[PDB]
């Protein structure tokens, strides 16, 4: 059913799932029209779908153009969403392709599954964690090939650098979304943390810093600040 | 006018015959229901005092047979059979219609009810829902399921209604998937009704047919299967004219005749709201919303 915290650990088992976030498919500046009235414009998006166990990112790019002439686009945008995931699942090795899809919106359920027909045994399952996928935008390198597109692309990553060298899956997750939970609670803050230490680089092959250990402790007690701090700033405590 | 005569009533019961009721008391002398009206099928139900579990009953055409009653101790239930013999039929019914004992079809002469609610119902139709072809009638029950209901286990006993299934490739071309499934068109006008059903006649009468077993013998399968082939017409965008109008006619005489106490178990309240309130033909019901909205204001 349901993902959760009771089963988290079956994110990093050894039967291949993949993540999918839809929240950065449409993206739209609101602004108002010379007549006084309020437009949007579309930007570039991109679908987030992600194996929690390897790393690997899919970024599938969302040009402008796919909206052209287009009506109610915030429905179109979930359809859209699972046309690519499927398109994606059939282009993979048939020993590659997921056994599970976790949305991490219950909305993309419907048309994930209908788009997934021809796939009875790959389960399609919504999530009960808050995940911070929203936040990939605020990747520099992520938003940078996002918005220099000039037409639909998919482009691969690995979310977690070299991370599995060292720690493991589960290690590495956890980190991944404490560093996007704090871009997402507060972006400034996140970003100045990550690097206010100039001699800490980010590899050209890499979208992190290249932190030691001891120095990766560091940064994530200062994640967690951020985010603590941020929580009462908001509720004031 | 044709009659069902009953060999005699040896257990406490109510008898149904289509939407009246009547209650017999334990070996009262009671030997069937007289004056049907020809030229409509109908259902002859029944629900024992002792055990108001299982309700159960026939479906007939007396233009396709002389049929009676005669109740079973082994199986313990009324079952219908067929005589073979007419002249022991038409002897044995006039005995009994001489000496009283048998209660009139209790038909108002202004009321079309039965008809309105069995309008597109054949036998032919309900006896290849209801497979057991050694008879003329069909035996339906409240526990009977669906090949459908199967499908998620006798396969005898099953209603084999028309498989309704929104999210399936039967439902959804490959291609058309975001068009096809918020817009059901393709798959009532082609699939259902020009590849499966043929007609919107043949559609109707399981509708119908599926509401009257859902009624009367609080069959689940048989409410979800209504509901589908309600569902279904409701989130198409484009259906003929003249099937909305007589839809609008059915649902009305339907919800009409609904006792306003099983409201609560016979209606789907998603189901409801999304067809008369949501749907592409939200407008086009007026007789059926005007109905449930001063019949069933809760449900929606
Ligand atoms: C009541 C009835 C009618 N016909 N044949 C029978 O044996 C019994």
């Amino acid at each position: 059913g349901a993902m959760n915290s009771s089963n988290y650990a079956e994110l990093f088992n050894n039967d291949i799932k993949l993540f999918v976030d839809d929240t950065n498919v449409y993206r739209v500046t609101v602004h108002k029209t010379f007549e006084g009235n309020v437009a949007t414009k579309a930007i570039n998006g991109c679908i987030f779908t992600l194996n929690p166990k390897t790393g690997h990112l899919f970024l599938k790019i969302i040009h402008t153009s796919v909206w052209a002439g287009q009506k109610r686009l915030s429905q179109l945008a979930k359809w859209k969403t699972a046309e690519e995931v499927s398109a994606l699942v059939r282009s993979l090795p048939k020993e590659e392709q997921p056994k599970q899809i976790i949305v991490t919106r219950k909305a993309m359920l419907d048309p994930l599954e209908v788009h997934m027909l021809d796939f009875p045994n790959i389960a399609i399952r919504p999530t009960e964690l808050r995940l911070p996928f929203s936040a990939a935008m605020s990747i520099d390198k992520l938003s940078d090939v996002v918005m220099k597109a000039t037409e639909p692309q998919m482009v691969l990553f690995n979310i977690y650098d070299d991370w599995l060298d060292r720690i493991s899956s589960y290690t590495a997750f956890s980190r991944l979304t404490l560093l996007l939970r704090a871009l997402k609670t507060n972006e400034e803050s996140a970003k100045m943390i990550l690097l206010s230490d100039p001699t800490i680089t980010i590899k050209s092959y890499h979208l992190w810093p290249s932190f030691t250990d001891e120095q990766w402790i560091t940064i994530e007690s200062q994640m967690r600040d951020l985010i603590l701090t941020e929580y009462g700033r908001k509720y004031n405590v | 006018m044709n009659t069902v005569p009953f060999t005699s009533a040896p257990i406490e019961v109510t008898i149904g015959i289509d939407q009246y009721s009547f209650n017999v008391k334990e070996n009262q002398p009671f030997h069937g229901i007289k004056d049907i009206p020809i030229g409509h099928v109908h259902v002859i139900h029944f629900q024992h005092a002792d055990n108001s579990s299982m309700r159960y009953g026939y479906w007939f055409d007396c233009r396709m047979g002389n049929f009676y009653i005669q109740y079973d101790p082994k199986d313990g239930l009324y079952k219908m059979m067929e005589e073979r013999d007419g002249a022991k039929f038409e002897n044995i019914v006039h005995n009994f219609k001489e000496r009283q004992m048998m209660v009139s079809y209790p038909k108002i002469d202004e009321d079309d009810t039965w008809y309105n609610l069995t309008e597109f119902v054949q036998m032919d139709k309900i006896r290849k829902i209801v497979r057991k072809d050694e008879n003329q009638f069909s035996y339906v029950d409240s526990s009977m399921t669906t090949v459908q209901e199967n499908e998620l286990s006798d396969p005898a006993h099953s209603l084999n209604y028309t498989v309704i299934n929104f999210k399936s490739r039967e439902a959804i071309r490959p291609g058309h998937e975001m068009e096809d499934f918020l817009d059901k068109s393709y798959y009532l006008n082609t699939v259902m009704l020009q590849g499966i059903f043929k007609n919107s006649s043949n559609y109707f009468g399981e509708l119908q047919f599926a509401f009257l077993n859902a009624m009367f013998f609080g069959n689940y399968g048989s409410s979800l299967q209504w509901h589908a082939m309600i569902e279904l017409i409701c989130s198409s965008a484009t259906v003929p004219k003249h099937m909305l109008d007589k839809l609008d006619e059915i649902l009305y005489y339907q919800i009409k005749t609904l006792p306003e106490q099983y409201s609560d178990i016979l209606l789907n309240e998603r189901v409801w709201n999304i067809c008369l309130y949501s749907s592409f033909q939200k407008n086009s019901l007026h007789n059926t919303e005007k109905i449930m909205e001063n019949k069933y204001p809760e449900l929606l």
